[PDB]
């Protein structure tokens, strides 16, 4: 599941369409994207 | 509208299939009443048809299917069951279809959502208007189980059950085809039947005279005046049962009739079950962050120590047990004061009979003169 | 002198934590809110009698029909006597006949003689002015208002040897202008519909308007309710409609509008409290105790209370309670539409320290609605207070004391004919049932004489045999008529189901009859899962269904048993619908109707979706 | 609702941390026969951080962490479109002290101007400043320079001295 | 009996007031042409009057220039039935288009005869029938000082849709006078003054339905009553907790530049610090001058309170208490 995080109260969240960029719980207009399980590789250097 | 007007009826019946344990024979018969009643709308012109369907119609076809099965349910219960909001009558438009609501027109859904209760014989007319559309005769039995209705009316006011046997004899004196009480279709007139030819409404007069024919001509002096005080003040007694409190709700919904303001005289415990009934009103009946925070400061239950888990042995007595108080209260067994307490009891029981059948005062004053002035017609 | 005022207005409203504090740092509850503090105050009626005698609108011009206050007559001046209590009420046919002492509760006196002075016009207001303590004495004259004239009565030398009050009267002035006057007060000072004038009272009853008059006439107030009162002895008057209070002082030419009550409320009632400073006003939506100001006697708008009920017909009466430390003002508003009072408790100290305590409500008699309520002055912490009511649609007046510590003749006028030849002709039917019942208490008593007999085991073996083959007769028609493409009675046998004398056997016998039809075209509806509708509980059986009524009808019946048996023997035969076919018969009647309707009603008929 | 905004939100949003400017007028007509008072919203002016008009004013290092700032947040700057900007301090002349100064540019203001002059920088108690320069001429004349709406003006000093208070010529 | 928080409207009431205020406009103009010899139709009506918006009724001082000589010439029945006649002529043709009981109303209300049928009785909506039921049971227990029950009715009434501010803030007595698991009413008045903060102007032209100013709205030039109850009941609540800095920080933030009662509260917050700190706890260079700051805040906020409109304080009696704070300080 694609998700976001409320930037004021850290409540997880997802928005699809005809959906305002707001926190459902508080009304914060700033949302930050969460990171999900996805592979990245690094050399240990 | 028709597909949604069906959809509420399924939830009314699957309730009555499950909770009130009206068995699975009911949907297989009530569909036939529902499948036929669309065909009378079929033979209208589809151009500007003006079909007549209302929430009064989904209860009427729920009652025609009940008076086919010879059931001891009556229209008293169908007008009690919706005031207590058990079966989805009021505001059934809201949560049930979930998509047919959004594209139905407003006057097409204000008829669909039940706002005002059926009043002044609105329920009886819709029975007769339905039976004029599809004929209830030669496929269903228009047979009121009047033995159950009188036994219901005996069990209402805790009387000596000889008046049950009297009233059965009394209807035999004045009735066409003695049993088999007439469910009355109408199709000739849009007027109401001023004879008041509703069979259950007829029995409402046969009980209002059988208790007065006996007691006014006190020949045997079997029921004394000192017992009448023990009877008349027995009914004027606020109690908390599972049926009196449901009857308190019906006095709320109708404001025209008197004793619509009886809630001033409720006790402490009488409001508490009313408020626990109100928790069975809320489930039938961006700016949400404000209201959520107000429900945070007013929790709907008690703020602490509610009466759910560790409460009692019993609070709520049932309808078997209040009669055991009542049939022990009226213990004396062995005239201008009598003629005053002959209308005191008769008015009191009438007020319960007005409120439990959704008719006016003027409806019953019509019905008495059309039963009394047909019984004198037998003697002279 | 507390702090939170507007100057123009002054509020202590309904439980909204009033708007002042002095911050008196004196360790003695260092706060002086207008809200006071004490314990509760519950009121208890002392119900007792004193005396006796289109509908979608109501008349404002009719005011009262009675009065009750201590009067001190002309001969009590020279002699030692001080104060006699009277009560004068309308009577008669159309409200046209106007007509005493206190033992411990106010009751009509010994010689109890109505002094029926006769008029020819409807009574529409009966009131005194009251008294003054600056005048030192009490007034002995009363004025009444009728449709045809205005009258003044003068009470002269109330008697004690005979308890008879001889009354004298003035000239009843008829109308020069044809406009119905409204309110009198004196402190013929009257208010007509739109204009007022000052009337002069004479000293000589053995045989009018002064040269000054004013008007308040508003083209956009529509009602016919006005009111007048003299204010604070300056010969200032206060005139009312439902939209403004005008203050007029006819000593000079000086007219001021004080209240303007058009926007969200209306003036409802106005009692002038015997306190010559404090006077109480009932608006809609607020209760105002606006007093008089010592600098200019104009209006000290004092601590007012936001009352909750919204109505069009509210009145008020007030009674002062004089304590040595402070003065109370309990205010009683009452309506003509329902049966309730609503009270509030005010207090007053020396520094215009009006306060407020709380509110309570009590009820009245169930027959009628109140229309006139007056407090007995009682000649002047456990507050006691007493008063009289009068209810509309009844001509009775009762007396009530409050301490700190449904028959309708319309149902009677529906029975009871005066037809003596038809008396017993109706009354034969009540004696006809004297025969028919005693047979039934005796014939099943013959079944009480027998107890599970083999002779009646034969009688019930014969029962089901004419239920089996009768079913086998009622089955074999429906199979051949089954192709109908467009239930039964179970009262076919009229030989039996009258004298069978066992409930648990026939319950088993019909279960013995239920098991027999394994075949098709025959199903049933079970009784035990449906018989609970009368007891409104969980009733899983027919045998315990009798056991509920067995304990239930013990006291109220002679021998109490076979009547209870016969009804249980009736109800299973009352639901005599056991003639359902199999499932096939309504299912094949489902499929026929949707074929008959068009293809537009195919999609309209779909049960069982989610 | 009116919520309380913190400057951590204004850096995220890339907006300006703005308090609201209010300003009430006096519409007097005919010298005060009729006065109109209207508090009028005048936009949002940006506010220096950890000032009176910031929400971080009287606030602990613990509470500053919980409101997404550093524990020793310093303040003293403006957030304008999410860029932190501050007003740079400048060196100006000391107020209210007349300075005897020679400037060759004084002779450039005209013929018969000596390069001598007294200069005072007078500030009003609302910190608005006013520089008055006192030129010496090669005739013995002294002129009083001032600047008003970006225009220099010159007046003889004995006109100001005779206009300030009532004088004789001995005084 | 009691008032209900419903925005209830019916066509028979929308007409019968409109049938009334259509008529009143004509008879008002007719009264002034006979005074000249001697079109929503209700929006047009209230342009003759100023809606009070502070009180219910526009009360007004009296010992001032707002006085009048009493008009001498009075009415009569002959002049009244001829000044109403021509408005009663033009009214009769829309009287047959309206319904007959609205027409029976205007025939009855024009001869006296106010309505006896109260509008919230015949509404029969089944949801309003419980909203009328609950509020007459809401007040009835608050009348009878039964608070655990009147809490339960009030928690159920706010959850039924269509209920107003009227029930909401006014009896916040129930939270404070419950004291069991209570918010003490002060978090609820904080809820009222957060979401109903509106500095908008009172437009004073539209007819108003289901709102009223003096107890439930908070426009510009009228501080809301729940706002000043939040200021009184949190000063008294903070005194009884012996945090006054935190109320004095809040009252700082809203400079209600249109009233004197908030400034009296802001003056009285500093008087409470100047009262508490003036004990000195000895029988100190910083203990002295901080009290002088609070004394000077009282004398300057009470001055700007007294310069505003009507809020009469005992301004002599408070000066006797400020001097008494300094005599204890010397």
């Amino acid at each position: 599941t694609l998700k976001y995080i409320c930037a004021e109260c850290s409540s997880k969240l997802s928005l699809s369409r005809t959906d305002a960029v707001r926190c459902k719980d508080c009304g914060h207009r700033i949302l930050l994207k969460a990171r999900t399980k996805r592979l990245v590789q690094f050399e240990a250097r | 509208f028709l597909k949604s007007f069906q959809f509420i009826l399924k939830r009314q019946i699957r309730w009555l299939i499950t909770e009130m344990r009206f068995p699975k024979e009911f949907e297989h018969v009530a569909k036939i009443i529902w499948l036929k009643i669309l065909k009378t709308i079929n033979d209208q012109p589809q151009e500007e048809l003006k079909l007549q369907l209302h929430m009064t119609s989904t209860i009427s076809i729920l009652y025609l299917a009940s008076t086919h099965l010879s059931l001891p349910v009556y229209t008293c219960d169908y007008i009690k069951w919706i005031c207590t909001a058990k079966m989805p009558y009021f505001q059934a438009s809201e949560i049930l279809p979930k998509s047919w609501r959004i594209q139905l027109p407003n006057y097409y859904v204000s008829i669909l959502e039940g706002s005002i209760s059926p009043f002044n014989g609105q329920l009886y007319n819709k029975i007769a208007l339905t039976c004029g559309m599809i004929h209830f005769k030669e496929f269903f039995n228009s047979e009121i189980s009047c033995q159950g209705l009188l036994l219901k009316l005996v069990m209402q006011c805790a009387l000596p059950p000889e008046f049950y046997f009297y009233t059965k004899q009394v209807i035999e004196f004045e009735e066409t085809d003695i049993r088999n009480l007439t469910l009355w279709e109408r199709t000739d007139e849009r007027h109401t039947g001023r004879v008041s030819n509703h069979a259950e409404l007829r029995v409402l007069s046969y009980f209002m005279l059988t208790i007065n024919w006996m007691l006014s001509f006190d020949r045997d002096r079997q029921y004394p005046l000192k017992w009448i005080l023990s009877l008349t003040e027995s009914l004027t007694q606020r109690t908390t049962t599972s049926e009196s409190i449901g009857r308190n709700i019906v006095k709320v919904v109708y404001p025209d009739k008197p004793t619509s303001s009886d809630y001033f005289q409720w006790s402490e415990e009488e409001t508490l079950e009313f408020l626990k009934w109100m928790e069975k009103q809320f489930l039938p009946t961006d700016q949400k962050i404000a209201r959520r925070k107000l429900y945070k400061i007013f929790p709907l239950d008690r703020e602490a120590n509610h009466d759910g888990e560790f409460n009692d042995s019993t609070h709520q007595l049932t309808f078997i047990e209040d009669l055991q108080e009542r049939y022990a209260k009226q213990t004396p067994f062995f005239p201008p004061a009598r003629k005053e307490a002959i209308g005191r009891l008769l008015t009191h029981i009438a007020s319960q009979l007005l409120v439990d059948f959704a008719i006016s005062k003027e409806q019953l004053k019509d019905c008495i003169s059309r039963i009394k002035n047909a019984c004198l017609h037998r003697m002279n | 002198l507390g702090v939170g005022v507007q100057g123009a207005s002054l509020y202590c409203p309904q439980e909204n934590y009033t708007t002042k504090k002095q911050e008196k740092p004196q360790w003695l509850r260092p706060v002086d809110d207008t809200l006071a503090e004490d314990a509760l105050d519950l009121h208890i009626v002392v119900k007792s009698l004193l005396c006796d005698t289109d509908a979608f609108f109501w008349d404002p011009t009719v005011a009262n029909r009675l009065d009750s206050q201590y009067i001190q007559t002309a001969s009590d001046l020279r002699n030692y006597r001080d104060g006699t209590e009277i009560i004068a009420y309308a009577s008669g046919k159309t409200g046209s006949v106007l007509n005493l002492t206190r033992q411990n509760t106010l009751h009509l006196n010994r010689h109890n003689n109505v002094t029926s002075i006769e008029l020819h016009s409807p009574i529409k207001s009966i009131k005194i002015p009251g008294a003054s303590e600056s005048i030192g004495r009490r007034s002995n004259l009363v004025g009444i208002i009728t449709e045809n004239s205005f009258q003044i009565f003068r009470i002269e030398s109330v008697h004690s040897r005979s308890c008879d009050v001889m009354v004298s009267s003035s000239e009843p002035l008829y109308f020069v202008e044809i406009d119905d006057l409204q309110v009198v007060d004196f402190a013929a000072i009257i208010d007509i519909k739109g204009n007022w004038s000052i009337g002069r009272i004479p000293k000589n009853f053995n045989n009018l308007i002064d040269n000054l008059h004013g008007t308040i006439f508003d083209p956009e107030e529509l009602s016919s309710w006005k009111r007048i009162e003299w204010f604070s002895h300056f010969q200032k008057i206060l005139v009312f409609d439902r939209s403004k209070m005008i203050e007029i002082d006819f000593m000079n030419n000086w007219q001021t509008e004080v209240v303007q009550a058009k926007a969200w409320s209306n003036i409802r009632d106005y009692k002038r409290i015997d306190d010559k400073n404090g006077i109480l006003l009932t608006s809609r939506e607020i209760i105002i105790v606006g007093a008089s100001e010592s600098n200019d006697p104009v209006r000290r708008i004092s601590w007012k209370h936001d009352l909750d009920p919204d109505d069009t017909t509210l009145r008020i009466t007030v009674q002062k309670v004089k304590k040595p430390d402070h003065i109370l003002l309990v205010a009683f508003v009452y309506s003509m539409r329902h049966k309730r009072i609503y009270m509030h408790v005010f207090s007053h100290r020396k520094a215009n320290l009006f306060q407020s305590l709380g509110c309570s409500t009590v009820l009245e008699i169930p027959g009628g609605t109140p229309t006139g309520i007056e407090t007995i002055l009682t000649l002047d912490f456990e507050l006691v207070v007493d008063f009289l009511v009068k209810l509309r649609n009844s001509s009775e007046v009762y007396y009530y004391a409050l301490s700190n510590t449904v028959d309708h003749p319309e149902w009677a006028s529906l029975f009871n004919n005066a037809d003596e030849r038809e008396k017993e002709s109706i009354g034969a039917l009540v004696s006809q049932i004297k025969l028919k019942e005693r047979e039934r208490i005796s014939r099943v008593q013959n079944l009480i004489e027998h107890e599970n007999s083999h002779d009646e085991d034969k009688y019930l073996q014969d029962l089901g045999y004419r239920l089996s083959i009768a079913t086998n007769e009622l089955l074999e028609s429906w199979q051949k008529t089954k192709d109908e493409s467009i239930h039964s009675k179970l009262k076919n046998l009229l030989e039996n189901s009258d004298s069978f004398a066992s409930i648990p056997e026939f319950s088993s016998l019909l279960d013995q009859f239920f098991q027999y039809y394994q075949d098709q075209d025959v199903t049933f509806i079970g009784f035990e899962k449906l018989l609970h509708l009368f007891l409104h509980e969980d009733v899983p059986g027919l045998d315990i269904f009798y056991n509920k009524l067995l304990q239930c009808w013990v006291l109220v019946s002679p021998q109490a048993e076979l009547l209870t048996k016969e009804i249980v023997k009736d109800i299973i035969w009352s639901l005599a619908r056991l003639e359902k076919p199999s499932l096939f018969e309504p299912i094949q009647n489902e499929i026929s109707r949707s074929l008959s309707g068009p293809y537009q009603d195919i999609i309209s008929s779909w049960d069982m979706d989610d | 609702v009116e919520r309380k905004v913190y400057p951590s939100e204004s850096r995220q949003r890339l907006t300006s941390y703005r308090g609201k400017l209010l300003l009430k007028l006096k519409w007097s007509v005919n010298n005060g026969e009729e006065n109109l008072f209207e508090v009028r919203d005048c936009g949002g002016l940006p506010v220096m951080l950890q000032s009176n008009r910031c929400h971080l004013n009287k606030m602990s290092p613990y509470e500053l962490v919980q409101h997404k700032e550093e524990s020793d947040e310093i303040g003293g700057y403006f957030i304008v479109n999410g860029i932190e900007k501050l007003i740079r301090m400048l060196i100006v002349q000391r107020r209210n002290h007349p300075m005897a100064i020679i400037r060759p540019s004084f002779a450039n203001r005209g013929a018969s101007y000596s390069h001598y002059g007294i200069q005072i920088r007078s500030v009003r108690p609302d910190q608005t400043s006013q520089t008055n320069v006192l030129h010496y001429l090669n005739d013995g004349q002294v002129t009083f320079r001032f600047s008003w709406r970006k225009n220099e003006y010159l007046v003889p000093v004995v006109m100001i001295l005779k206009a300030l208070c009532h004088t004789s010529d001995r005084e | 009996m009691f008032e209900v928080p419903i925005t209830l409207t019916n066509r028979k009431f929308a007409q019968r007031r409109k049938l009334k205020y259509q008529y009143i406009n004509y008879i008002s103009r007719r009264f002034d042409r006979i005074s000249k010899k001697s079109s929503d139709e209700e929006r047009k009506f209230w342009k003759k009057y100023e809606k009070p918006e502070k009180s219910f009724e526009i009360w007004r001082t009296v010992s001032s220039q707002n006085k009048q000589p009493i008009n001498k010439q009075k009415m009569t029945y002959h002049n009244f039935k001829k000044i109403e006649k021509i408005p009663l002529r033009k009214m009769e043709i829309p009287l047959l288009h309206c319904t007959k009981e609205n027409k029976l109303y205007f025939q009855s209300i024009s001869r006296g005869l106010e309505p006896l049928k109260t509008s919230t009785s015949e509404v029969r909506n089944y949801r309003t029938r419980h909203i009328v039921t609950l509020t007459d049971l809401l007040h009835l227990n608050v009348s009878r000082h039964n608070w655990s029950l009147a809490y339960k009715i009030f928690a159920t009434l706010i959850r039924i849709p269509g209920v107003q501010i009227k029930s909401l803030w006014g009896i916040g007595v129930e939270i404070l006078d419950n004291l069991s698991n209570s918010s003490s009413g002060l978090d609820f008045l904080q809820w009222m003054c957060q979401i109903y903060s509106s500095k908008s102007r009172f437009v004073q032209n539209i007819n108003y339905r289901s709102i009223v100013p003096p107890f439930q709205t908070g426009s510009r030039t009228h501080t809301a009553k729940f706002a000043i109850t939040y200021l009184w009941s949190s000063l008294i609540n903070c005194q009884k907790s012996m945090l006054i800095d935190k109320i004095s920080e809040w009252v700082l933030t809203p400079p209600f530049m249109e009233d004197a009662e908030v400034w009296f509260i802001y003056a009285s917050c500093h008087l409470l610090k100047a009262d508490t700190l003036s004990r000195q706890f000895v029988n100190r260079d910083i203990k002295i001058n901080q009290v002088i700051k609070h004394i000077h805040y009282v004398r300057t906020f009470l001055k700007i309170c007294l310069d505003k409109g009507g809020f009469a304080v005992p301004s002599r009696l408070i000066e006797n208490q400020l001097k008494s704070f300094e005599s204890r300080l010397y």
